[PDB]
């Protein structure tokens, strides 16, 4: 049929006229088929013969099994006004109440069912070709929304939900969620008084020109949907199965990286990390990597994970999310929500670095900020935190440091590994520590540099480095300052990045110089680290300037 | 009335912004009010041939307001409410004694907004979990939120100011956005008596900060140099890197005598005493920064950015610029981070909107994404100024007290 619902104004684009594309003469079997097809589809409204004063065309196909229109809204489309996006999203399992029964209707010839803006009819119009274009075409355009089409899947859904609009009302219990041309249904009724309010709507929906299939073509638990494996009162995803290979391509590891991480939606503690490290390296999709012992390490401790089957809970409006987290390595965390426990509703992991060098209590802070969104879109609130994290360690963190960061309610569970702050710099300067007034000059057009330092105590050294930058050498300049210093030690520097970095007190960088440079931050007693001005003559700024300036 | 015809008029379309997400609370009172403002005519469900949206949220004391963040809007409009109807700003503004903002947006719900201008103001309430497609709709009178608004009304907003403005010649009136911002030199009770008069003429014709503004009691935060007994290198350094950077703001700091200071190359430690002109110089440095930067002004045709720092335990510095460091106002504000840095950015906004009738760019020192997830929890302006996000420099931190 072809609804009622009142039809959507469309407009082309506003510098532009529609399309007026030429129509490829066509083979006869080709030429046989459309009229065929093209008949029938007059005969229900679907398409309605025009003149040749319609000045507008597009072209028509057929291909094969038994024949096809496939019409090309190339031009048309490129030429069509925009439109609001269909979804915004999709749901998740974990969103969702659980369900006594559920029924998944479809609609039938779901595009040709709604009718097009008379207005716009005009621009649809296409040329059934005569045997080698000898003779005039006949000519159609449509009456209603055609397939390939910009504007079929928004206006098809607006229809849809305004058809629906009334029925929801009038149901309140049942629930319905609205996809292409697909219902999905569910209550907590009993399995004949559901299926009558199924045929209330059936009904409902001819009574607005929409067909779906018979009392007895339709499902039973467990539905597939998006990927998900749903049933009544519980969850999990489409079955995963991690193939046996000796050699594994870049689309194999792609694929597999692929359904991992889908995996982990549910399954806890899945790893992908070394994983993707092999597909560092633009190789083609066809060629074989080698697993490197630490990806086969995580391989087959994923390959547990999955062995057993996992599934997960649905949400319940009363009760309150509790989410955990854990570090599962460098960079690595993982989460799990629920409301009672170990009853996950979901699960999952983060693994960002933000920048360049970073430290675990960001991190923690940047993984609770993706979960609190995420919860926002999947619950409308947000969770209660349980973190490995001491409520001083994080008291600590945040009071002395610059940015403002803020966790809503949490808790510290013991979980180890514990997030810490590994190394505290000193507030104010140490007694009877050396001083080492560090410095790195490096020609812009050589790129030697020269790393040194000059001490209060005395010392000067003066290193050569080769091609390496301004910020390299002021670098450079303090693993020297580090490494040749005792357990207390007091450095200055005219470089305001490098005092950037280590006051942000770093655990984790991707600089090799950074990672030195942590590693002996971590073996002191005591540090403090002061700045001054470059070239301003300063005590020991200028001395060690000096020092490192031939190049 | 007739609807006066709006444009963006070349080749910049409208809005398209992503609706962020909202917590189940927020969208029940935004269905709420807004069944009701169909109800009332002021909004109209729209189809997907509206391909606009802008984003909305909901704020707070004891009702939800909703509010609607029109920045987008508003940039692209920026010819209309400019230059094709202008409010001009008075400079009388800021030096009156006392300065109460009030709300009048409810007087733009009587006005209609221009019928081929509507299908711009497109919003999405959007549902949890994407469970739903997430109600649509546009206005169809002025929207709070969008500069237009005071543009259009400004002729009716000075017909129902016309006799208190007459009677009370000394009073400054100045509109912007959704808020009339009411300055005199009263005294507080008279000042405070006149507000309520104010307000009645208005309802005729329908209708941090604590209470009103002081303006005339807004200093600039000055750069402060510790007083100190005694000095140590590591002092007399973080000094001279402290009055270094003002010397490329401020014309007329020196340093030459504590650098004369820093002879050698030694321990920080290591205390070093007070010369006869290095003392010298640094009272007269502290003269310096007291009085504001010579040298700038204000140029309207240029953006004004504002930076802020967290001080640490609650406090709060910041400054406004248009050309960096070429500083046009510092100052400082003073229980948890977001809280505190949103209050700051309409403390900020208030007095820029007073100073120079517009809001200035923020670089906000915060994540993304904790900023949006947070910010309109407690906020509780009618306007949103635009922002970006910014890592805070530590050693600016250290030069602002
Ligand atoms: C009803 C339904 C079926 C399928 C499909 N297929 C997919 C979706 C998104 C569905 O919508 C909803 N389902 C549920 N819970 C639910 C519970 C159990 C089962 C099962 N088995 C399915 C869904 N809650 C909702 N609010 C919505 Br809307």
């Amino acid at each position: 049929p072809i609804s009622p619902i009142e039809t959507v104004p469309v407009k082309l684009k506003p510098g532009m006229d529609g399309p007026k594309v030429k129509q490829w003469p066509l083979t006869e079997e080709k030429i046989k088929a459309l009229v065929e097809i093209c008949t029938e589809m007059e005969k229900e409204g679907k398409i309605s013969k025009i003149g040749p004063e319609n000045p507008y065309n597009t072209p028509v196909f057929a291909i094969k099994t038994k024949w096809r229109k496939l019409v090309d809204f190339r031009e048309l489309n490129k030429r069509t006004q925009d439109f609001w996006e269909v979804q915004l999203g999709i749901p998740h399992p974990a969103g969702l109440k659980k369900k006594k029964s559920v029924t998944v209707l479809d609609v039938g010839d779901a595009y040709f069912s709604v009718p097009l803006d008379e207005d716009f009819r005009k621009y649809t119009a296409f040329t059934i070709p005569s045997i080698n274009n000898e003779t005039p075409g006949i000519r159609y355009q449509y009456n209603v929304l055609p397939q390939g089409w910009k504007g079929s899947p928004a206006i098809f859904q607006s229809s849809m939900t305004k058809i629906l609009e009334p029925f929801r009302k009038q149901n309140p219990d049942i629930v319905i969620y609205q996809y292409m041309d697909d219902l999905y249904v569910g209550s907590d009724l009993e399995i004949g008084q559901h299926r009558t309010k199924i045929e209330e709507l059936r009904q409902h929906l001819l009574r607005w020109g929409l067909t779906t299939p018979d009392k007895k073509h339709q499902k039973e638990p467990p539905f597939l949907w998006m990927g998900y494996e749903l049933h009544p009162d519980k969850w999990t995803v489409q079955p995963i199965v991690l193939p046996e290979k000796d050699s594994w391509t870049v689309n194999d590891i792609q694929k597999l990286v692929g359904k991992l991480n889908w995996a982990s939606q549910i399954y806890p503690g899945i790893k992908v990390r070394q994983l993707c490290k092999l597909l560092r390296g633009t190789k083609a999709l066809t060629e074989v990597i080698p697993l490197t012992e630490e990806a086969e390490l995580e391989l087959a401790e994923n390959r547990e994970i999955l062995k057993e089957p996992v599934h997960g809970v649905y949400y319940d409006p009363s009760k309150d999310l509790i989410a955990e987290i854990q570090k599962q390595g460098q960079g690595q965390w993982t989460y799990q929500i629920y409301q009672e426990p170990f009853k996950n509703l979901k699960t999952g992991k983060y693994a960002r670095m933000r920048g360049a060098h970073t430290n675990d209590v960001k991190q923690l802070t940047e993984a609770v900020q993706k979960i609190t969104t995420e919860s926002i879109v999947i619950w409308g609130k947000t969770p209660k935190f349980k973190l490995p994290i001491q409520k001083e360690t994080w008291e600590t963190w945040w009071t002395e440091y610059w940015q403002a960061t803020w966790i809503p309610e949490w808790e510290f569970v013991n979980t180890p590994p514990l997030v810490k702050l590994w190394y505290q710099l000193e507030k104010e300067p140490i007694v009877g520590a050396e001083t080492f007034y560090v410095d790195g000059a490096a020609n812009r057009e050589t790129k030697l540099g020269k790393a040194g330092y000059v001490t209060n105590r005395g010392r000067q050294k003066v290193v050569t480095l080769t091609d390496t930058t301004n910020q390299k050498t002021e670098l450079q300049a303090i693993y020297l300052a580090l490494q040749d210093s005792g357990l207390e030690v007091n450095i200055v520097t005219d470089s305001q990045y490098a005092l950037g970095i280590i006051q942000a007190q770093p655990d984790q960088s991707e600089s090799e110089l950074v990672n030195q440079i942590i590693e002996q931050l971590i073996k002191k007693e005591k540090v403090y680290l002061a700045w001054v001005p470059a070239h301003k003559g300063i005590g020991g700024n200028e001395q060690v300037d000096k020092l490192v300036s031939a190049g | 009335i007739e609807t006066v015809p709006v444009k963006l008029k070349p080749g910049m379309d409208g809005p398209k912004v992503k609706q962020w997400p909202l917590t189940e609370e927020k969208i029940k009172a935004l269905v709420e009010i807004c069944t009701e403002m169909e109800k009332e005519g002021k909004i109209s469900k729209i189809g997907p041939e509206n391909p606009y949206n802008t984003p909305v949220f909901a704020i707070k004391s004891t009702k939800w307001r909703k509010l609607v963040d029109f920045r987008e809007l508003n940039k692209r409009t920026q010819d209309f409410w400019e230059v094709q109807l202008g409010i001009p700003h008075p400079a009388g503004l800021k030096k009156k004694k006392s300065v109460t903002v009030l709300d009048v947006g409810d007087a733009y719900f009587s006005v209609p907004l221009d019928e081929d201008f509507r299908k711009y103001t497109a919003f999405t309430i959007p549902s949890i979990n994407n469970e739903t497609p997430g109600i649509r709709y546009q206005y169809n009178v002025l929207p709070q939120g969008w500069k237009g608004s005071p543009a259009i009304f400004q002729s009716s907003m000075t017909k129902i100011l016309e006799p208190f403005r007459k009677q009370n010649p000394d009073i400054v009136i100045y509109q912007y956005m959704d808020d009339l911002y009411v300055g005199s030199d009263l005294e507080i009770g008279q000042h405070r008596t006149k507000i309520e008069e104010l307000r009645q003429h208005l309802l005729r014709w329908g209708l941090w900060m604590g209470y009103e503004l002081h303006p005339d009691k807004w200093t600039v935060q000055p750069i402060v140099l510790p007083e100190k007994d005694s000095w140590t290198v590591n002092d007399i350094q973080k000094l001279v890197g402290k009055l270094n950077w003002a010397s490329q703001i401020y014309p007329g700091i020196k340093v030459r005598q504590l650098c004369k200071l820093l002879r050698g190359t030694k321990a920080l430690t290591e205390v070093i005493p007070l010369t006869e002109e290095a003392e010298l110089e640094l009272a007269e440095n502290r003269e310096i920064l007291k009085e504001p930067v010579h040298g700038v002004y204000y140029d309207p045709s240029k953006d004004l950015i504002a930076e802020i720092q967290k001080q640490g335990q609650g406090q709060w510095t910041y400054q406004i610029y248009q050309e960096p460091f070429k500083n046009l106002k510092t100052g400082k504000y003073a229980t948890n981070d977001v809280k505190q840095l949103t209050e700051a950015v309409q403390k900020i906004t208030t007095e820029s909107i007073v100073i120079w009738g517009k809001t200035p760019k923020f670089k906000l020192p915060i994540q993304k994404e904790t900023w949006e997830t947070w910010w309109t929890e407690y906020w509780q302006a009618t306007w949103i100024p635009e922002w970006e996000f910014v890592n805070t420099p530590p050693l600016v931190k250290l030069w602002y007290q």
